[PDB]
């Protein structure tokens, strides 16, 4: 017994595009944050932590005692 | 009227997928290919010097 | 000094070159060197498209500076319309 | 301004990756200086800086070929 | 009905959902009963039967929208056949491994690899992330 | 000299179906046959030379 | 810009013939004079077997392999020096 | 009659057909060479036991694919068939010189085959750098035969360029301006300008190499005051324009394909597309030394070449986004040619982006002469130039032949090829980042896993190539004759039917000026 | 050296190589984002039955598609060029070492003080000692002091070669008649491997580079013993 | 029957003979350089000349005798010749780049100087200056020939064109003599290499251009040209001016600045 | 004139699909085989 | 550049032209469906009445089909448009595609 | 595009023959060379 309401009829393709370009942008920001955390910052911290108390002579003596060098026995 | 895809599509999909997986798994595992995976978590290091 | 002895095109042009030259003097363009100028293109005043056969391809630049040209065969008989802008064209065989 | 030589220092005349002319110029300078000294009776020791620099920078085969050509009279640079 | 190669320069019929009213009718020649149907169409369409209305539609058009837009099972054939041919490719690769390739170098022997792995750890290959970083030098085992 | 272009125009416009490279007459055919024989014979000789040069010899 | 002349107004064959005989060919004649006054051989320099000259990485495909195409015995030494 | 028609042709369609047949045969040669490369690398150790032969195979692979497959198919094949039809011209400007551009290529290819059969071949790389290519490290005839092969291919393409530029400038309808010609026609004109200017510089450089090898010149030999690096400049002053020559007709075909199967009357942003191709062509002449970032150039020169190279991304990006904007709102027809073009858009974009990585000369120190470069350029060549060729071939095969392909088989072919090329080349990025050099016949053991996968990929693409030949056979075997083609109002090359008559536009189109 | 199934760069051994890793991470994030955005937009264009086939005005949107890529390129170029000029910066070496390429091996000359030079050839696979690396070991390694700025000069006595050590971020072509300079500084002791990187004929694959980085005092005694 | 103005060319064998002549000349140079034999090369040179003669003969038949060169066709040939000249400019540009590369950065092997140690350049004020006056003069005389033809003057066209050709021959004979008299050779390092290859390709182009002028001379004697239609003459004059301009760049660069 | 139409504007016959299969097999097969036989040739020379 | 109401009014006027011919009917509908919209009922009404003046029942049905097609996945639009057209469909004796079975594949 | 039905239909069996012949034309000659590589390298 009930009539149907008038739906939006115009600009449906443009509306879809706008909505999903915005969503693509939001995802891109979400990805850049994930990648900075999971890759770029991770790498910066791995090198910083590695070198913070790194003892190059101790490293050398370990290598030398393992027998790896031509010039150092 | 049904066409080739209605008549044979299901069989082509099922048989082709089954064949493809079977032969690549065989190739990958049964004929001596050396993939040389990472030793990490796999190889026990052994004295060399 | 200045003598003659060099033929002119009027004297010595031949073949298709001579046909084009003689037609140009008459203001005629049988070999399609010039762009035809459009009429208003109504059904009453269609663009008249010469042909030596009973159909010819028309390209319609519907509006000035459109980069898209609309191409279609125009056949002998009743005027036809460009499918994009509707402007009328009529074949005039021979 | 005497010894303490470790290696050839940066030379603003030759700041780029191609160091060919640095080797060549110091080789020339050493031998021009040596020619001047041995002539007028002086001491080649004043030429030593050029000698150390070109020995540091120049491939052994380049020095060797240039020395042979000086001996042959076919060295194309001016000394 | 019958489209001929020599008709290529004439206006033609097409079923395209973006060109709903094509340049020609699907059927140009009419029988006696079809002519009478086109005459009847000049009167009230409420007096046409359903069958007459369908017939007028099928004189004008070949396929309806639903027919021209129907989806098909073609994807099954395409994907299955592609997998078949990729599978055939592994047969070629099996043939190559058997008849073309000889043994690989002795450096891939298990004992060589174990010794080479220890030597890489002794020289701290990629000790920041790539390789020796994954070895626990205190516990003498791969990190968990 | 005298202008004999009109005679040449009549010759090369004669309605005889000949292509322009033969339309001067029998001398065109001879020159064409010489050119094509040298080209095709020379090409075969080049292939012979390839065959010779493809193998070690001396 | 230019060097100074005149002419013009509707240049044509007469002006270009004027330039040919009045400027261009006199200039060729003057340079021909200048050249045939400075002709005559100069002394060839001492031969020095410089390694950047008289290059031979492959024999030449004519002669004995060791003579350049327009070899002039008077002024072109071989790698071993001037010919006798 | 057969000789007159097929050896003495003055017809743009028949000559285009000759080029397509030649390029397809060359593509088989180039593919076989590529499979030998990947067979040598498919497990650790040596397969051929002769790395001079490996180096000859690599070198010939590149020359065949570039000079005998891509350029003849895109410019000689699609260019000759389509350009006169797309402007309503009755043939090319110089229809007889056009036939000599074609017939110079079998002799050029014969010289390249001769180079590989005599002595030990030219195992030089397709760059042919001295002194490796000089007469001490490559004594004997092989390198000179390669040089002469390039000379004949170069003359063929220079005269072809003259023909295409003249035809496109001079033989349009009098009302049609250059901004009313289709984008494929633009892409061919710009390619031809790049060929005209760049190939003479290559010709000069390889002639200097010929005289250093045979007349005792020393352009490239320091003993005479010459310089190997001068050869590299001359080579790459041509070689960077050359890669834009290889892709530009592909860009033109992709524009037509995307427009057509989107159901559009026109590409999005036509004048932006013209601008972008012109900008790419211009910038393509001022970036060459990014092929030389490790030779020892001054830092400021490296900074300039980094910056100029990166600028090319801006016009290229306009074309990619304009293709996407052509799809936008389309009535999408998922034809096989559409699949090729969609694969093109994405995979070309991936390859162009790794080119931007390489443009940074600081990183290029570590990536130069590694497989990261090989991965980059096979994304733009094996998945851009080749995908455009396959798209164009499937799309226009019914015009050229009058017969239809089986679309299901063509989609199967696309699917197999897509898997194969990505399995082949994607892992090469990892090999390059981790330091594997290019032009190697064997590798340190660590690199085994990705080389194994890459070589398995190469066999998938082989299966696709074999199936392509069968698909062509089945079309000619079944003889399904074309009836109706849609969108002829914006695709003039179809309007004379399939195939068009030997002579088309004997009466020119009527186009008024208004 | 590389290790099995490696995806990215060898770990950095020098500060410049560490800079290159961070710059690559920055650039690859941009590469991933643009490639993924294009793939996504493709998929978006292709997944609706809605249509719009009439002419579309391009002016407005081409401003976005030129300006935003230009900004991104500047964001790549700025750190790119910073590293380029940091590489070039004056370092003041305390040692110069020459290397000459040859078919097919490298020679090294250390002639700051004494006439020290030797050849360096790949160890054949059949002569590797257990645990050694196929195609990478050499008989005579390039011993160098760690933690010191070293000038390397690179040339060739025959065809082009190229002297590379990826974990130090080095690659310098070896050109006859030319002496190319690069600088090397290892933050750590150890063994760092590279391979000839300009095709030089039939054994291009088989003339590797091995640096051995040790304390200065060990380098001095090694140098003396190699005379 | 066509109703456009373009030329549908009869099927022709000369593209194929030209392509095969290229195969024979290049395989012939290879045989001469490596297998001590001139045979293939002489066949290739002969078939090349035969091909050029019959092809350009046919173009004259198509135009003067058959009338196929409408204005539209002539306009295409103008573009074609201009584009051909542009490609030849870029070919010479590579040799100038080689010259400036070597002379601006002279290497140690040369003495680190330009001209190299042991090179005694020709005096640019003697025969090289004469050659410059000769080609410049010929650019004036060919312009006189062009205006005489446009003005319908057969005798003075022939006179001016003959003077132009005589000057081209004079240049070629002077250059041949200079080559013989030069104390340096093509094997004298990069100085001889750049000098002879660049001036040598230029001299080849002078010979080509002179031949083209001679073809125009005999066509003029046979009345082929009209006062308005004479593109072969125009093309030969453009090519001749190109040869003159290349010479001026060689003179300033290699003979003068490079001395 | 020349023959025109499908199957007539090509230098090879498509009148018999099996003869066509043979001809296409020889054509594409010869191009694909050639590099393998060039490698064999070079291997056998030394 | 132009309001929605102005656009719709131009299209109503186009189809309402009493002597609109067949070519103009097809040109109108084939142009209209290129736009990013489903035509308002008042436009479709005028087009259907043009079909009536042109004695073309089949094109009236096709026009209803292309309304449904332009709505894409928005399944609510076509039943709304048919609802709004019901008085016109009844007056002119136009059967819908669904009533004719033409929605079946 | 539309098109006529095949003038000379190629049945499934015919396609299997054409495909098999095509594949063998590529595989057999290269397979023969690669199978015999060792024989060549022993020369
Ligand atoms: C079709 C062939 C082709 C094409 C078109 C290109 C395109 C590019 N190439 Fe590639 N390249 C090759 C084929 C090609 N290349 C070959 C064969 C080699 C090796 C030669 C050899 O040594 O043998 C090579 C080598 C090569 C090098 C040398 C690396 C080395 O040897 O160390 C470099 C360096 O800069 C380079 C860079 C680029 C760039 C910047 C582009 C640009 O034109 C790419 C532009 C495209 C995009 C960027 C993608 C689309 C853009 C967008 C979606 C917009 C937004 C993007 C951004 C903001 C970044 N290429
Ligand atoms: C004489 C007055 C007019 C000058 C010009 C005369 C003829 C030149 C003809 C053609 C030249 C073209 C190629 C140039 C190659 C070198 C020739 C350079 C000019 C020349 O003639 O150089 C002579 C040496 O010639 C030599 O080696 C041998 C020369 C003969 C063999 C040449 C073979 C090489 C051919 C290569 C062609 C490649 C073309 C490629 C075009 C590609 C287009 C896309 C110099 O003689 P010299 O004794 O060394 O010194 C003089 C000492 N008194
Ligand atoms: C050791 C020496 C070796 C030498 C080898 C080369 C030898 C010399 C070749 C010299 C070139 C001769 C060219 C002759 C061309 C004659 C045909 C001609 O000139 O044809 C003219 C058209 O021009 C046309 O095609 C113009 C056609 C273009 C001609 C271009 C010629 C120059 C290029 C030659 C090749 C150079 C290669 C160099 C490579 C390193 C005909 O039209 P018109 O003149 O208007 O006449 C019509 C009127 O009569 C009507 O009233
Ligand atoms: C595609 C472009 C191709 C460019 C054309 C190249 C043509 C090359 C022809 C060379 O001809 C050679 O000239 C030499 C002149 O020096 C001759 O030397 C001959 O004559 C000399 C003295 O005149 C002596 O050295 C010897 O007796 C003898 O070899 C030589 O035999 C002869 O063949
Ligand atoms: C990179 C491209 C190559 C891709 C892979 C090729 C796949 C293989 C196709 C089969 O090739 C055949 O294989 C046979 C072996 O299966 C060979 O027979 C050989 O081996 C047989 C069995 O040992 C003997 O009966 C024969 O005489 C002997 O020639 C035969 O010559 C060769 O044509
Ligand atoms: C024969 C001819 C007259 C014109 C005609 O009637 O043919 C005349 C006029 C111009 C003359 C030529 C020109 O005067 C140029 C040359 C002048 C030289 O003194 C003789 C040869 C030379 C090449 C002349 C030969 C001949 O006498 C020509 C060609
Ligand atoms: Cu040495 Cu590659
Ligand atoms: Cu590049
Ligand atoms: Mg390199
Ligand atoms: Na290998
Ligand atoms: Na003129
Ligand atoms: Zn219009």
């Amino acid at each position: 017994s009930t009539a149907l309401a008038k739906p939006q009829m115009r600009g449906l393709l443009a509306r879809r595009l706008r909505f999903h370009i915005v969503g693509a942008f939001m995802v891109s920001l979400g990805f850049a944050t994930f990648y900075k955390f999971a890759v770029a910052e991770k790498r910066k911290k791995a090198y910083a932590d590695f070198y913070r108390n790194y003892d190059s002579m101790k490293d050398f003596e370990e290598m030398r005692k393992a027998g790896i060098f031509q010039s150092a026995k | 009227a049904p066409d080739f895809h209605d008549k044979y599509g299901n069989a082509v999909l099922a048989s082709g997928a089954t064949f493809c997986v079977a032969v690549w798994v065989y190739m990958a595992t049964q004929i001596g290919i050396e993939w040389n995976p990472s030793p990490v978590g796999r190889v026990t290091p052994k004295e060399w010097r | 000094a200045s003598g003659g002895g060099v033929p002119t095109d009027e004297e010595q042009a031949t073949g298709l070159e001579r046909e084009v030259m003689l037609a140009a003097r008459k203001g005629q363009d049988p070999y399609n060197i010039l762009a035809p100028k459009a009429t208003s293109g109504t059904k009453e005043d269609p663009n008249l498209v010469p042909s030596i056969t009973n159909k010819r391809i028309v390209g319609c630049i519907c509006e000035e500076d459109n980069s898209t040209v609309i191409w279609f065969w125009l056949h002998k008989g009743e005027a036809q319309r460009c499918p994009s802008c509707g402007t009328h064209y009529k074949l005039v065989p021979h | 301004k005497i010894k303490n030589y470790q290696t050839a220092p940066f030379d603003s005349r030759f700041p780029n990756q191609n160091q060919t002319r640095n080797c060549w110029q110091n080789y020339l300078d050493f031998h021009r200086c040596e020619k001047a000294m041995t002539a007028k009776g002086g001491d080649v020791s004043v030429c030593e800086w050029y000698r150390r620099v070109y020995k540091s920078l120049c491939p052994i085969s380049w020095v060797s070929t240039w020395d042979d050509r000086r001996a042959e009279g076919t060295f194309p640079g001016k000394i | 009905s019958v489209v001929k190669s020599e008709d290529y320069a004439l206006p033609s019929y097409v079923d395209r959902r973006d060109y709903p009213l094509p340049d020609v009718a699907h059927v140009k020649n009419l029988s006696a009963s079809q002519k009478a149907l086109k005459e009847k169409e000049k009167a009230s369409w409420s007096s046409l039967s359903i069958d007459e209305k369908v017939e007028l539609y099928r004189l004008k058009f070949k396929e309806s929208f639903a027919e021209m837009n129907r989806s098909t099972n073609e994807w099954k054939t395409v994907v299955g056949a592609a997998m078949f041919f990729i599978g055939f490719t592994a047969l070629l690769l099996i043939w190559e491994k058997h008849y073309v390739y000889g043994p690989i170098p002795h450096t891939f022997e298990e004992e060589w690899v174990a010794k080479q792995t220890k030597r890489m750890l002794d020289m701290k290959v990629a000790p920041i992330q790539g390789f020796s970083a994954k070895w626990d030098y205190d516990k003498n085992e791969w990190k968990k | 000299f005298e202008n004999r272009v009109a005679e040449k125009q009549k010759l090369f416009q004669e309605d005889n179906g000949l292509p322009v490279h033969l339309k001067g007459g029998a001398t065109d055919n001879i020159l064409y046959r010489v050119t094509m024989t040298l080209c095709l014979g020379g090409t075969l000789y080049s292939l012979y030379c390839l065959g010779w040069a493809s193998f070690p010899h001396k | 810009a230019s060097a100074a002349k005149g002419d013009h107004g509707g240049t044509g064959a007469r002006t270009w013939r004027f330039l040919t005989f009045g400027l261009a060919l006199p200039s060729v004649a003057l340079c021909t004079l200048n050249s045939w006054l400075h002709s005559g051989h100069r002394e060839r320099p001492a031969f020095i077997p410089y390694h950047h000259l008289r290059i031979r990485t492959k024999p030449f495909s004519w002669g004995d392999g060791n003579h350049t195409f327009f070899h002039n015995p008077r002024v072109n030494p071989l790698p071993t020096g001037y010919e006798k | 009659m057969f000789i007159n028609r097929w050896l003495f042709s003055t017809n743009h369609k028949d000559i285009g057909t000759l080029y397509l047949l030649f390029g397809a045969w060359a593509g088989m040669v180039g593919t076989a060479l590529s499979l030998l490369i990947r067979a040598e690398l498919g497990q650790p150790g040596t397969l051929l036991g002769d790395d001079q032969i490996y180096n000859v195979v690599v070198t010939a692979h590149a020359f065949v694919m570039i000079f005998f497959m891509v350029m003849p198919i895109m410019i000689g094949g699609f260019g000759n068939w389509l350009v006169p039809l797309m402007i309503g011209a009755p043939d090319m400007a110089f229809p007889r010189m056009n036939n000599m551009s074609f017939w110079l290529l079998p002799p050029s290819f014969l010289l390249l085959l001769a180079s590989s059969m005599v002595e030990a071949g030219a195992g030089t790389g397709w760059t042919v750098y001295p002194p490796l290519a000089g007469n001490l490290a490559h004594a004997g005839a092989s390198v000179d035969l390669t040089i002469f092969s390039l000379h004949l291919a170069g003359v063929s393409s220079i005269l072809g360029a003259i023909n295409f530029i003249t035809t496109i400038i001079n033989m349009k309808p009098p009302a049609m301006s250059q901004y009313q010609t289709p984008l494929f026609v633009w892409s061919v004109m710009i390619t031809a300008v790049l060929l005209l200017l760049s190939l003479p510089v290559l010709a000069a450089g390889i002639t200097m190499l010929l005289t250093d090898r045979n007349l005792n010149t020393t352009f490239f030999d320091p003993a005479g005051g010459g310089d190997p690096i001068l050869y590299q400049h001359l080579f790459w002053f041509f070689g960077h324009p050359e890669v834009y020559i290889l892709i530009l007709p592909g860009f033109g075909m992709i524009s037509h394909i995307v427009t057509y199967y989107s159901g559009k009357k026109e590409p999005f942003g036509y004048m932006g597309m013209v601008w972008a191709m012109m900008s790419i062509g211009f910038l393509g002449f001022i970036v060459w030394a990014h092929h030389m970032f490790t030779v020892g150039m001054d830092v400021d020169t490296r900074a300039y070449f980094t910056s100029a190279t990166m600028i090319i991304a801006i016009p290229t990006g306009v074309k990619v986004f304009s293709w996407l904007a052509t799809l936008h709102g389309g009535n999408i027809k998922w034809s096989p040619a559409m699949m090729w073009a969609l694969g093109f858009i994405f995979l070309f974009t991936v390859g162009g982006l790794t080119g931007i990585v390489l443009a940074n000369s600081s990183l290029d120190i570590v990536l130069h002469d590694t497989y990261y470069v090989v991965a980059h350029f096979h994304y733009v060549l094996s998945m851009g130039a080749v995908f455009a060729i396959m798209g164009g071939f499937v799309h226009w095969f019914p015009l050229f032949s009058g017969y239809t392909l089986n679309d299901t088989w063509a989609k199967i072919h696309f699917a197999i090829m897509f898997v194969g090329v990505n399995m082949t080349f994607f892992p090469q990025h990892f090999l390059g980042l981790s330091g594997m050099p290019r032009r190697y016949s064997d590798y340190p053991d660590a690199y085994t896993m990705w080389n194994t996968i890459s070589s398995m990929g190469s066999f998938i693409s082989l299966t696709a190539v074999m199936l392509m030949v069968f698909i062509i056979w089945e079309a000619f075997a079944s003889k399904r004759e074309v009836l109706t083609v849609d969108l002829t109002t914006t695709n003039l090359e179809w309007l004379n039917g399939c195939p068009p008559p030997y002579h088309t536009f004997e009466e020119p189109t009527y186009v008024n000026l208004k | 050296m590389a290790y099995p199934m490696q995806l990215g760069f060898q770990d950095a051994t020098s500060p410049i190589m560490e800079e290159l890793l961070h710059f690559h991470d920055h650039t690859l994030m941009i590469v991933f984002l643009i490639s993924s955005l294009v793939l996504y937009i493709i998929s978006l264009m292709l997944t609706t039955k809605l249509t719009h086939t009439s002419t579309m005005d391009a002016q407005e949107v081409e401003t976005i598609w030129t300006i935003l890529p230009a900004i991104i390129l500047i964001l790549i170029a700025l750190p790119s060029l910073r590293i380029l000029y940091m590489m070039d910066e004056i370092n003041n070496p305390s040692l110069t070492v020459k290397t000459m390429g040859h078919q097919w091996y490298w020679s090294y000359e250390y002639t700051d003080y004494e006439d020290l030079s030797f050849d360096s050839y790949m160890i054949p696979t059949s002569e590797l000692k257990p645990g050694e690396l196929r195609l990478l070991e050499v008989d005579n390694r390039v011993v160098l002091p760690m933690e010191m700025t070293i000038r390397m000069l690179v040339s060739s006595e025959d065809v082009l070669h190229s002297w590379a050590v990826p974990s130090l971020g080095l690659k310098t072509d070896a050109i006859p008649g030319r002496l190319n300079q690069t600088t090397l500084m290892s933050s750590r002791p150890g063994l760092y491997y590279g391979q000839c990187s300009e095709i030089c004929g039939s054994n291009h694959s088989f003339m590797p580079i091995v640096l051995e980085l040790v304390p200065l005092k060990y380098f001095e005694k090694w140098s003396a013993s190699m005379l | 029957h066509q109703t456009h103005a373009y030329h549908m060319v009869n099927p022709s064998p000369w593209p194929l003979t030209g392509a095969l002549s290229a195969l024979l000349m290049t395989s012939g140079l290879t045989m001469w350089f490596h297998f001590n034999s001139m045979t293939l090369l002489m066949i290739g040179l002969t078939t090349n000349m035969l091909t050029m003669y019959q092809w350009w003969r046919d173009v004259i038949r198509e135009s003067t005798f058959q009338g196929h060169h409408t204005p539209a066709v002539q306009k295409g040939l103008r573009y074609g010749m201009i584009l051909f000249i542009i490609s030849e400019v870029l070919f010479f540009t590579g040799f100038f780049w080689a010259f400036y590369h070597s002379s601006l950065a002279p290497t140690p092997e040369l003495g680190g100087c330009w001209p190299p140690t042991g090179i005694h350049p020709l005096n640019p004020l003697e025969v090289p200056l004469l050659n410059t006056s000769v080609l410049l003069a010929s650019g004036v005389s060919i312009t006189w020939a062009h205006h005489s033809l446009m003005e319908g003057d057969r005798k003075h066209m022939l006179q001016a064109l003959f003077i132009t050709i005589t000057l081209g021959v004079y240049f070629t004979l002077l250059q041949a003599s200079e080559y013989y008299e030069a104390p340096f050779t093509i094997s004298d390092g990069v100085y001889g290499s750049t000098f002879f290859v660049a001036t040598g390709f230029h001299g080849l182009h002078v010979i080509i251009g002179s031949t083209f002028l001679i073809v125009c001379f005999f066509r003029q004697l046979k009345f082929h040209f009209t006062s308005n239609h004479h593109f072969g003459f125009e093309a030969a004059a453009w090519y001749w001016h190109f040869v003159d301009v290349v010479w001026l760049f060689l003179y300033v660069s290699i003979y003068w600045w490079g001395s | 004139h020349y023959e025109e139409g499908p199957g007539k504007n090509i230098p090879f016959s498509v009148e018999n699909k099996w003869r066509l299969l043979a001809m296409m097999t020889l054509f594409f097969g010869s191009g694909f085989a050639a590099p393998f036989f060039i490698v064999r040739h070079q291997l056998l020379k030394k | 550049h132009e309001t929605d109401e102005e656009f719709d009014a131009r299209w109503v006027t186009y189809f309402n032209k009493p002597d609109i011919d067949a070519w103009e009917l097809r040109k109108g509908m084939n142009t209209l469906v290129g736009y990013d919209l489903v035509p308002e009922p008042k436009i479709i009404d005028a087009a259907l009445r043009a079909c009536r003046r042109l004695n073309d029942f089949a094109s009236a049905v096709r026009i209803l089909e292309v309304v449904k097609d332009k709505a894409g996945p928005h399944k609510e639009i076509y039943p709304y448009v048919i609802q709004e057209l019901r008085p016109t469909l009844n007056e002119l004796g136009i059967s819908t595609p669904e009533e004719l079975g033409l929605d079946k594949v | 595009i539309t098109a006529k039905p095949a003038k000379t239909p190629t049945s499934p069996k015919e396609q299997a023959i054409g495909l098999s012949v095509t594949f063998l034309s590529f595989l057999l000659p290269a397979g023969w060379v690669l199978y015999h590589l060792d024989n060549y390298k022993k020369s």
